[PDB]
């Protein structure tokens, strides 16, 4: 487990708020990139917001992206969306979480 | 948070909190 | 079949591979810290216990 | 060659599965709802 | 309750008396750990209302002590704010978020 | 030797499961079960 990462985010995303999401990576010695992204749930069909961030010794392998769910881009309907995916993609790793 | 370093706050769930400041 | 001599040294060295474990007193082995106090000799020369 | 094959998927629906909630019965750690007469019976009746 | 017995103690005194706007807050944080060779920095996040408003990194001095949290308490903090501090450290193979 | 375009993949963590020293994950019901429930060198049995 010599290479590791943390992404940290609000407990609840507020729809229509400019949520700021930090990334930190560890054990890396050549620069790379990541795309912290907010996607529809379950289906991952619609990217609601995405940010692209550079990780390097010059940034001390830390960055943040500012991401939002625009209120009108949600599918709406009779009972409203209660969950969304936060995803990261990068060389070396990807994961997502509800 | 999302991390590969062996934790996930998915093991925790809220209470109607009342600790005061 | 071999001969060996000492020298003065004018060059750097980095020979200390570190140990997140415990360094055994006599043998220099790096035991993982969970292996201490298990009631067993993991250092080879009992130093972990 | 194999006669059945599997591939990962991004699903497109939720799960409708339900908890046991099994009245007077005793829920073993494996979720088996064994008879309440078997609680502290002295033989391992949950298997667990 | 660190499984790795690796800790991060914030030296601050939690005070009910307020910090004044724009003043330099100066908090010490001590990372006591079996693995201090590997904690080259800790990282911090300042949270105001719901949002991570500031983030950064705090490096190890040669005396085996760290850059304090030296921040102006900027206007985005004013009702209250929350500091969180973290690091990931490695054993021989394992890792823990502290 | 070569300069890779594709990067080296990371582990993923055991999350709520107990991490054994190998990198395998086992359920927290098996920690201090009294059986060596991690394969190879048990860790689930440590200091109970
Ligand atoms: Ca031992």
């Amino acid at each position: 487990q010599e290479q590791t990462y943390v992404i940290s985010a609000p407990k609840i995303f507020r729809v229509g708020a400019s949520e700021n999401i930090v990334i930190q990576v560890y054990g890396y010695t050549e620069a790379f990139d990541a795309t912290i992204s907010i996607k529809s749930y379950p289906d991952k069909k619609f990217s609601y917001s995405s940010g692209h961030v550079h990780l390097s010794s010059e940034n001390k392998f830390q960055n943040s992206a500012i991401l939002t769910i625009q209120p009108k881009q949600l599918p709406g309907g009779q009972n409203p969306v209660s969950y969304v995916y936060l995803e990261v993609v990068s060389k070396h790793f990807s994961k997502s979480k509800r | 948070f999302l991390t590969n370093a062996n934790a996930d706050d998915s093991q925790e769930n809220d209470e109607p909190c009342k600790e005061i400041l | 079949d071999k001969e060996v001599e000492d020298c003065v040294t004018n060059r750097p060295c980095r020979s200390q591979v570190r140990c997140e474990g415990f360094v055994c007193a006599q043998t220099g082995r790096c035991v993982n810290r969970r292996l201490l106090c298990n009631g067993d000799n993991d250092c080879g020369d009992q130093s972990d216990e | 060659a194999p006669l059945v094959a599997f591939q990962p998927c991004i699903p497109s629906k939720l799960c409708k599965i339900e908890e046991a909630d099994c009245k007077n019965k005793f829920r073993c750690d494996s979720g088996r709802c064994i008879a309440r007469k078997l609680e502290c019976n002295g033989e391992n009746d949950c298997g667990d | 309750s660190s499984l790795s017995q690796s800790y991060l103690y914030i030296d601050w005194t939690d005070n009910h008396k307020a910090l004044l706007v724009g003043e330099h807050l100066n908090i010490i944080v001590t990372p006591k750990s079996p693995y201090i060779d590997k904690i080259t920095h800790y990282n911090y996040l300042i949270l105001s209302k719901g949002k991570i408003i500031h983030f950064g990194t705090r490096e190890k001095f040669s005396d085996a002590s760290y850059q304090s949290i030296n921040i102006p308490v900027t206007q985005n903090m004013v009702p209250s704010s929350r500091l969180l501090v973290y690091y990931i450290v490695t054993g021989e193979q394992t890792a823990e978020l502290v | 030797s070569c300069e890779p375009t594709r990067g080296c993949p990371t582990e993923e963590g055991c999350g709520e499961r107990f991490r054994c020293f190998s990198g395998q994950c086992i359920s927290k019901s098996l920690v201090c079960n009294g059986d060596s429930d991690c394969d190879e060198d048990s860790a689930d049995e440590d200091r109970c």
